């Protein structure tokens, strides 16, 4: 399959550095020429810089320009981007992307899922992982609602799978509010069948890469009135 | 004023593409070749100069050249330094077909997914 | 930059229309105009390249046309699955530019929530802290009331709300409501409930429970 699995993001001071990585597999990596795209959060997508195949071409947007430098290594067929001098308004998602056909930069068959970016001088804080329990309160008729509350973290982002990505079905993973302090908090539910409370496990797996976060918590029956 | 004025703009216009398409014909020359001998090509400055009056039915010296719709196109891109190299060429602003980047020194011919070949696609769509 | 307008910036239809998105260059660009797709929280996929050239995999459904300045995405028969935010993006020079993006959404019939409360854990009573979750599921519309209360007392700048995107299959939306008190407010009262208010319900929904019964 084709690969691109990037890394080196995080949380960072203003004016601090990151090396954003993206490692290539799948397809011959230096025979293509590659990308790179922000995405500011709730804006649309912004391209930042482009390398060739053999990686002795580059370019740059002008506001990355000189501080940002984008480099490859194609033995290793990874793609680099180190960033110096950061800003609050570097902080987005970062995708590689590789061109549909590779002699040049023009449009894009595979993108990288999106590397975090968060500039801030605020501390890292890893969640809480608190179960969201079934009881009778959260069945109705043949169906349970239960979940994981993932509190108080900082920055962006937790991933939560359920029983380590064998339970997808039915999984709601909310979107993270930013609570007044500062921190944010979501929710992770599914509903399954009542009937499977009694025998089956329920187990919601929070990763928090900043805080170097990896809760695996079980979620268990709990009947209220 | 407008008629004439237009006369004008489309016959300087017409000069522009005939010599832009001329251009990208020598260098459409060059990756047929590549293809043909199933070899890669060379883009960079160890490639032909497209800045050779020769390539224009211009011999070498003539006065001429230096007003030449060709040279008017070639030595106004910002990649242009005297010489000019195909990738120069293709990765130069400004002309009528934009410009390429990520644009390699170099494409080696492979059995599979033939770089050249696909540096010869992507050409072969800005030269139409 | 070559400056890629793109218009509208949302609209919503129903499953079968055709939809037709723009986009438009600030200058020509020839035909070196693509398409992309973005699922939310995912990276975008290629839909069209070349104005007009289908990429492999991509249903016939979605077809590019224009010339120059002017740019379409049409999408013929719009389905569920086809919530996105769309983005043309031109390649005709560097640097290569995006539309601002356009996000579509799907009406559908009103289909009302299922409600689920959740006391808040033992574990977090303990660390002080006590939030309380009330979980509307698979509904349409968006547009939803949820209102806490303690003791039958309404509460008041107090919780806070978040909302999924809409479901790929049926269209519809969840959300959860939290309600966050400190552990000495959270033991004074007994009764808590959140009351949801809903097109696709006749009277609103009350889903509670009593504090000391957990
Ligand atoms: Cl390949
Ligand atoms: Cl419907």
């Amino acid at each position: 399959q084709v690969q691109l699995l990037g890394s080196g993001g995080g949380l960072v001071q203003p004016g601090g550095s990151l090396r954003l990585s993206c490692a290539a597999s799948g397809f011959t990596f230096r025979n293509y020429a590659m990308i790179w795209v922000r995405q500011a959060p709730g804006k649309g997508l912004d391209w930042v810089s482009t390398i060739s195949g053999t990686g002795d071409s580059s370019d740059y947007a002008d506001s990355v320009r000189g501080r940002f430098t984008v480099s490859r290594d194609n033995s290793k067929n990874t793609l680099y981007l180190e960033m110096n001098s950061l800003r609050a308004e570097d902080t987005a998602v970062f995708y590689c992307a590789k061109d549909s056909r590779g002699a040049a930069a023009e449009f894009f068959d595979y993108w990288g899922q999106g590397i975090f970016v968060t500039v801030s001088s605020a501390s890292t804080k890893g969640p809480s992982v608190f179960p969201l329990a079934p009881s009778s309160k959260s069945t109705s008729g043949g169906t349970a609602a239960l979940g994981c509350l993932v509190k108080d973290y900082f920055p962006e982002p937790v991933t939560v799978s359920w029983n380590s990505g064998a339970l997808t079905s039915g999984v709601h993973t909310f979107p993270a509010v930013l609570q007044s302090s500062g921190l944010y908090s979501l929710s992770s539910v599914v509903t399954v069948p009542s009937s499977s409370l009694g025998t089956q496990t329920y187990i919601c797996n929070v990763n928090h890469k900043p805080s170097n976060t990896k809760v695996d918590k079980r979620v268990e029956p709990k009947s209220c009135d | 004023r407008n008629l004439n004025a237009a006369r004008e703009l489309f016959l300087d216009e017409l000069k522009a593409l005939t010599a832009e398409l001329k251009v990208y014909s020598v260098i459409q020359s060059q990756i047929n070749a590549a293809l043909s001998a199933k070899q890669g090509i060379r883009i960079d400055a160890g490639g032909i100069d497209l800045v050779d009056p020769t390539l224009y039915g211009y011999a070498v010296g003539d006065p001429r050249w230096k007003d030449s719709p060709e040279y008017a196109l070639l030595s106004n891109l910002d990649t242009f330094s005297g010489k000019l190299s195909i990738k120069d060429f293709l990765s130069g602003s400004p002309k009528q077909s934009g410009e390429l980047k990520g644009l390699s020194d170099e494409y080696p011919f492979e059995k599979d997914n033939n770089p050249v070949g696909n540096f010869a696609t992507t050409v072969s769509d800005r030269s139409r | 930059a070559i400056r890629m307008t793109q218009s509208p910036s949302s609209f919503s239809a129903s499953i079968g229309d055709r939809v037709t998105i723009t986009c438009r260059a600030s200058q020509g660009i020839s035909s070196y105009l693509a398409w992309y797709q973005q699922k939310p929280g995912k990276a975008p996929n290629l839909l069209i390249y070349a104005t007009s050239s289908l990429q492999s995999g991509v249903p016939s459904r979605f077809s590019g046309s224009g010339s120059g300045t002017d740019f379409t995405l049409t999408i013929t028969s719009l389905q569920s699955e086809d919530f996105a935010t769309y983005y043309c993006q031109q390649y005709y020079s560097h640097p290569l530019t995006f539309g601002g993006g356009t996000k579509v959404e799907i009406k559908r019939t009103v289909a009302a929530p299922s409600v689920f409360i959740f006391p808040p854990s033992d574990e977090q009573l303990k660390s002080g802290t006590a939030s309380v979750v009330c979980l509307l599921n698979n509904f349409y519309p968006r547009e939803a009331k949820v209102q806490w209360k303690v003791d039958n007392a309404l509460q008041s700048g107090n919780s806070q709300e978040s909302v999924t995107e809409q479901d790929s299959k049926d269209s519809t939306y969840s959300l959860s409501s939290t309600l966050t008190l400190s552990k000495a407010d959270y033991e004074k009262h007994k009764v808590y409930a959140c009351e949801v208010t809903h097109q696709g319900l006749s009277s609103p929904v009350t889903k509670s429970f009593n504090r000391g019964e957990c």
